[PDB]
RNA sequence: ACCGCCCCCCGGCCGGCGACCGGCCGCCGCCGGGCGCAUUUCCACCGCGGCGGUGCGCCGCGACCGGCUCCGGGACGGCU
RNA sequence: CUCCCCCCU
RNA sequence: CACGGCGCGUCGCGGCGCGCGCGAGCGAGCGCACGGGGUCGGCGGCGAUGUCGGCUACCCACCCGACCCGUCUUGAAACACGGACCAAGGAGU
RNA sequence: CCCAUACCCGGCCGUCGCUGGCAGUCGGCAGAGCGAGAAAGAGAGUGGCGCGGACGCUACGCCGCGACGAGUAGGAGGGCCGCUGCGGUGAGCCUUGAAGCCUAGGGCGCGG
């Protein structure tokens, strides 16, 4: 017996894109490798944003 | 080159030396011991000569293979295991065989063998057991001893001698070795009164006696 | 390319058979007959295959050539080797290694050749 | 890595703390010397009592 | 001496002296 | 002297008895197939002492020896000769089984081909 | 070429080996110094008590600065305040133990949870045995058993703790970074007390096991670890 | 008439021909045929031969090493 | 990777 | 005694501390093991129509445990209600 | 002295966390490392015979460390669990015997 709570034990963030197309998944492969074998956090941010959904990637105007 | 000297410190306890690092630096006299910086064979053939390659490649690889094993240190083959012996067991002691075909027969013990088995024999003239091997665990060592420090047993007998072969026929070498051993053993036990009958008898448990109570 | 068609075909191939918690690949030039990116014989530009000879004895080695990628008729070159096991394996090893031709399949090709050869030897 | 007990494994203890070796050597030698001293003193006392 | 940076030359000194 | 697998480890099973559905002994209409009880008063659901055990994930066999036959191989079902050559390289760990629909005329050919290819068949004499 | 590169490889290797040898010598001498300091501290109290008795006065020893706490009650039915204090002290499981430095805050915190804990003043041997046998480090939020000095050296290098001897000395003497050392130390999981307890529910003074026992915590530790 | 875009021809660059090559030369590999002719090469058999790997038809025993435990016997020392 | 001495086979 | 070179030695307080050079931070082998999780380079028996192995599954015996499910309910084994048994159909579209 | 599903040590299953590691299979065209207390180059340069080397990697994959695992009402995920029909695909199976049904036979899966 351990005095702990398991409510917030599991984090909800995305591990991979929910999309099924192949080009985005190839991009995800490449940037996964880049993020895990490079110390730069720009790659990590880009890969995380690749994982995101459509409404979380709003269009940017000229 | 250089004759190999013995270790300079007696073992105080297993893994700990008697003398420290500086005492060793002194005893080794290292203050004046400073130091500073196939697969082919040519053969003639009757042509010319051929460079034959021994260790040639295999003509069949299996469908799949197991990987190597991780390395471990404390594991040694049975050949070079350290052999232990009970304190109560000394040459010339009477033992009681507990598990062999010779159940509960009093037998004289002679020598510890190389693989740890006890070379044992009660002169088969009286209790009917030859030169034999017996595991030290499966015998009860009673506290009655004779003096056999002044007897000679042949050096040729060993575990290779007693190793089983392959109907078993006793060999003349076995007979002569048994006679040679017993011709010296028997007079020693005949000196002690009422010992031959004791060896002839067979140990047993009757009701009302318990091993944890009785001493031997 | 190659990874693109691999992503296309990794789960929707006619050569795919999945049963008994297993998965196997069927297309001809596939050593180890298993579904993987390395051993898939239709995706890569450089491909190695080992098949039993049409005759009851021998081994056919198939190498994908570099030019006619979109011309299936003239895309594979086949060589039949009918000798002792040791020299057959040596020839296959030399072909794979000294040509720098898809070196990751050298041991797989050798293993498959050895097998075909044993099969070809009469039973007891 | 399997964790062995330093309190029971001499070389594990030495790996973690080399000075433990000198401590154990010193205490073993000291105990042996003290026991010899007490034994000889008891023998001398018994001899004097017999005298 | 045990410091990786400032003890480099002292370590070199003792290493050469051992010879 | 049948063909032997590459390695024969000691298969250990946490449980060997089947999991019997609660009250399946009292009735014939209740099949032996397991169903998780959901009654508000069910002893089996509440895990009372001396009752029918309920399957947990804890009984799962280890991954190294999961699905292994007692002979040490892993099963694979085949319907014709052509599927047999799939198991050419999964030789020392995967055995073949002829599907029950295959006629004897094709069964003899499949078993003889497997004999050539050194693949073990668990039912080689199924029609004789 | 690489006629220089090959020798540079082994030059780097030799440099690293010499550095390791120097570090080993450093920790060995530090352990020797710690042993001397412990002997000095042990004899000082005896000397002061003797001189006070000779003068006819009394020598009250300093109040202990370090305590060991063991949780001796379960999870079921705990008041929220007691639960919060136990969480803060890191006793979330029965027969868990930890070190606490003493002050007004610690005294009151322990008084709140007296019925649930048995605590006392640990001995040097108790600290040694607890660190060596049950001592695990909290590295990268993971419970790692301390099987090498480098694990300690990385997590506590900035505080000049570089081996088991530094960790034990700092814990026992309540150093400047006792907070960091204790927090790096994962809570000890002790076995059930061999030979049994007297009475879990009541206080130690009235014949139980809860509450403060000055130095009997060492007797308790000997059987709980 | 003008502007933008696109197709085609010619001329000049840049890049690719690994989603897209031909000839020449060089190196290497493979195959078929002769040369080669048996201290080479290969195939099959025997030894209770050796090394390495995996296992024993079933039932058993022993040894040492390590981890975790329970207990016993010694000896040494400190406040006292 | 120096040199001596002692003891037992 | 986890002491071990020569120097220039103030890098110095009076020597110890403690710095600068010394082909410039490279001596090598063997061997034992309380050393990043077990090996034996150790053995013994019984095997053709009476014996070997078969967790589970067939029947039986024994020890311990063990009240009949579904449902409403604070509370169900209930002296609360539905249920003789079996097959098929049967309810968030 | 006795024993709980409690505590300690060990094995195994699963979940969660490390948003951990692996594209480096870099091979006679090569040189086999990035575990090691200390933020960062086995940095590039210019002057005083025998042809040889296991597995891998369905990246939706494989591998390594820790912690944890009660559950009604209820919520969510995965089912290579199951039933019927349709588009593809298996040069699939089948009168040398399909579907269905029965079984003291051999097995797999925690379970369906
Ligand atoms: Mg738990
Ligand atoms: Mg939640
Ligand atoms: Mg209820
Ligand atoms: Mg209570
Ligand atoms: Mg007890
Ligand atoms: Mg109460
Ligand atoms: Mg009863
Ligand atoms: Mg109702
Ligand atoms: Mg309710
Ligand atoms: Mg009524
Ligand atoms: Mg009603
Ligand atoms: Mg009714
Ligand atoms: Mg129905
Ligand atoms: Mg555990
Ligand atoms: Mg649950
Ligand atoms: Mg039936």
């Amino acid at each position: 017996g351990v005095d702990i709570r398991h409510n917030k034990d599991r984090k909800v963030r995305r591990k991979e894109p929910k999309s099924q197309d192949i080009y985005l998944r190839l991009l995800v492969k490449l940037y996964r490798f880049l993020a895990r074998r490079t110390n730069s956090t720009f790659n990590q941010v880009v890969l995380k944003r690749l994982f995101m959904s459509r409404t979380n990637r709003p269009p940017l105007s000229l | 080159k250089g004759k190999p000297h013995c270790s300079r410190n007696p073992v105080l306890v297993r893994g700990i030396g008697r003398y420290s690092r500086s005492a060793m630096y002194s005893r080794k006299a290292l203050y004046k011991r400073k130091y500073a910086a196939l697969a082919t064979v040519t053969k003639p053939v009757g042509g010319g000569t051929r460079v034959v390659k021994l260790r040639k490649m295999p003509r069949y690889y299996p469908t799949e293979d197991v990987p190597r094993k991780l390395l471990s240190h404390g594991k040694k083959p049975f050949s070079q295991h350290v052999r232990k012996l009970r304190a109560s067991i000394t040459p010339g002691t009477i033992l009681i065989i507990l598990t062999g075909r010779h159940r509960g027969k009093r037998v004289v013990f002679l020598k510890q063998l190389s693989s740890g088995l006890l070379l044992v024999t009660g002169p088969l003239s009286l209790n009917r057991v030859p030169l034999r091997r017996t595991h030290q665990k499966f015998v009860i060592a009673t506290s009655t001893k004779i003096d056999i420090s002044g007897v000679k047993i042949p050096k040729h007998l060993t575990d290779a001698y007693f190793k089983k072969k392959k109907k078993y026929e006793i060999t003349e070498q076995r007979k002569v070795d048994q006679k040679a051993v017993d011709s010296q053993i028997l007079p020693k036990i005949k000196a002690v009164p009422q010992l031959q009958g004791y060896l002839r008898s067979v140990f047993a448990l009757t009701n009302g006696v318990y091993p944890h109570k009785l001493v031997f | 390319s190659a990874h693109l068609q691999w992503m296309v075909v990794r789960n929707c191939s006619s050569f795919l058979i999945k049963r008994n918690k297993q998965t196997y690949s069927t297309e001809p030039n596939n050593l180890k007959a298993r579904n993987s990116f390395r051993y898939n014989g239709l995706i890569h530009r450089k491909t190695v295959g080992v098949e039993p000879a049409a005759d009851g004895k021998g081994v056919v080695v198939v190498m994908k050539r570099r030019s006619g990628q979109r011309k299936p008729a003239t895309s594979y070159v086949r060589t039949t080797i009918n000798k002792n096991a040791r020299a057959t394996l040596s020839s296959i090893r030399h072909m794979i290694r000294k040509n720098k031709y898809h070196p990751d399949l050298r041991m797989a090709a050798i293993r498959r050749a050895s097998a075909i050869l044993r099969s070809q030897k009469p039973v007891m | 890595v399997l964790k062995k007990n330093p309190l029971k494994n001499l070389r594990i203890m030495l790996k973690l703390n080399p000075y433990a070796k000198t401590m154990r050597r010193n205490t073993i030698l000291r105990q042996a010397r003290n026991h010899k001293l007490r034994v000889e003193r008891a023998a001398a006392a018994l001899a004097a009592k017999s005298d | 001496i045990a410091h990786p940076k400032l003890g480099r030359r002292a370590r070199a000194r003792i290493a050469r002296g051992l010879r | 002297a049948a063909l032997r697998p590459l390695v024969k480890p000691k298969i250990v099973k946490k449980r060997t008895k089947k999991f019997i559905r609660h009250q399946s002994d009292r009735y014939v209409k209740i099949k032996r197939n397991w169903r998780k009880p959901r009654g508000i008063d069910n002893r089996v659901r509440r895990r009372f002492k001396g009752q029918i055990l309920m399957p947990n994930i804890g009984y799962g066999s280890n991954k190294k020896t999961k699905h292994m036959l007692p002979s040490g191989f892993r099963k694979f079902l085949v319907h014709n000769v052509k599927e047999l050559e799939v198991l050419l390289m999964c030789n020392k760990s995967y055995c073949a089984e002829i599907a029950h629909n295959v006629s004897s005329k094709n069964r003899k050919a499949i078993v003889e081909r497997a004999a050539q290819l050194a693949i073990r068949v668990t039912n080689p004499n199924a029609r004789l | 070429n690489f006629a220089e590169l090959k020798i540079k490889r082994l030059r780097k290797k030799f440099a690293q080996k010499m550095l390791r040898k120097a570090r080993r010598k450093l920790i060995y001498e530090k352990a020797k110094h710690y042993h001397k300091e412990y002997r000095q501290m042990y004899r000082t109290e005896i000397r002061m008590a003797r001189m006070a008795r000779k003068a006819g006065n009394f020598y009250v020893p300093a109040e202990p600065k370090l305590a060991f706490v063991i949780r001796i009650r379960g999870i079921n039915g705990v008041s929220p305040k007691v639960r919060k204090v136990l969480q803060l002290l890191r006793l979330r499981q029965i027969f868990n133990g930890t070190f606490v430095k003493l002050n007004k805050a610690s005294i009151n915190m322990l008084r709140i949870v007296e019925p649930y804990i048995a605590w006392g003043y640990p001995n040097l041997k108790s600290v040694n045995e607890l660190i060596y046998k049950r001592g695990y480090g909290k590295i990268n939020k993971k419970r790692i058993a301390l099987t090498d000095n480098t694990l300690i050296a990385r997590s506590l290098g900035k505080y000049n703790i570089i081996c088991m001897e530094d960790l034990i000395h700092e814990i026992y003497t309540v150093g400047k970074h006792f907070k960091e050392a204790n927090n790096f130390l994962w809570p000890f999981k002790l076995s059930s007390p061999r030979g049994g307890m007297k009475k879990k529910t009541t206080h130690f003074v009235e014949g139980g096991d809860a509450g403060n026992r000055e130095d009997q915590i060492n007797r308790l530790i000997r059987r709980m670890n």
